[PDB]
């Protein structure tokens, strides 16, 4: 039961969500590999994701590490790119959108860098990149992120390489 | 998919070399995120 709402780019929530993703774009060790050559994005368009049976799973979670930890779910916004997005907005995050391969083991990744996500849109390591014409750094075709509200709780510091 | 550290809810990679990346969290349970925004765009060409 997703339903989605445009925002208007008059909106004072567009403008936040948009600046959240403009000024956490990096350059990369890869020269752009994976995720294109670029410096910013143009923004299409941003939709509010609402779905009751999904929130109120996320907010019974969210009270639970709460208590676990001096009541500070440490709550925040975070990038998360994929070629699933559309199932994420509709059945949730699960199993399959976990990256085996990663890291810091077998769990569901998240970036403050925009530009970080962007490189997982269309797979790891920008998989064979647009399907259209097969390009990692494609100007043309349209790509999609999620801006997401996650729990973290007590963390794991974890410095790496 | 893997457990998180016993005694803690998620993990933070924080970059130590490359002084200008940010953090990359990871979580293992779906209930702790809710993909709140969906954001269409494009990259764009540099001048
Ligand atoms: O947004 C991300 C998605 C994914 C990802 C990777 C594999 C499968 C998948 O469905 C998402 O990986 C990341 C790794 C990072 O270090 C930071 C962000 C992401
Ligand atoms: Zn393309």
């Amino acid at each position: 039961g997703t339903i989605l709402i445009d925002l208007s780019p008059d909106d004072k929530e567009f403008q936040s969500v948009e600046e959240e993703m403009q000024s956490t774009v990096r350059e990369h060790r890869d020269g752009g590999h994976a995720g294109g050559i670029f410096n910013r994005y143009n923004i299409l368009k941003i939709q509010k994701v609402c779905n009751k049976k999904l929130w109120e799973r996320y907010t019974h979670r969210r009270k639970e590490v709460s208590e676990e930890n001096h009541n500070h779910a440490n709550e925040r916004m975070l990038f998360h790119g994929s070629p699933f997005v559309n199932a994420i907005i509709h059945k949730g995050f699960d199993e399959r959108h976990a990256y085996i391969g990663g890291m810091f083991g077998a769990g569901i990744y998240f970036a403050e860098n925009s530009s970080k996500s962007n490189q997982y849109v269309y797979g790891i390591g920008g998989g064979t990149g647009c399907p259209v014409h097969k390009d990692r750094s494609c100007y043309i075709c349209h790509r999609q992120l999620l801006f997401c509200r996650v729990t973290l709780g007590k963390s794991f510091l974890q410095f790496s390489a | 998919m893997a457990h998180s550290p016993p005694g803690h809810h998620s993990v933070t990679g924080r970059p130590s070399v490359n002084g200008l990346a940010l953090a990359e969290y990871v979580i293992y349970r779906g209930e702790q995120a809710y993909p709140e925004y969906l954001i269409t765009y494009q990259i764009m060409r540099p001048e």
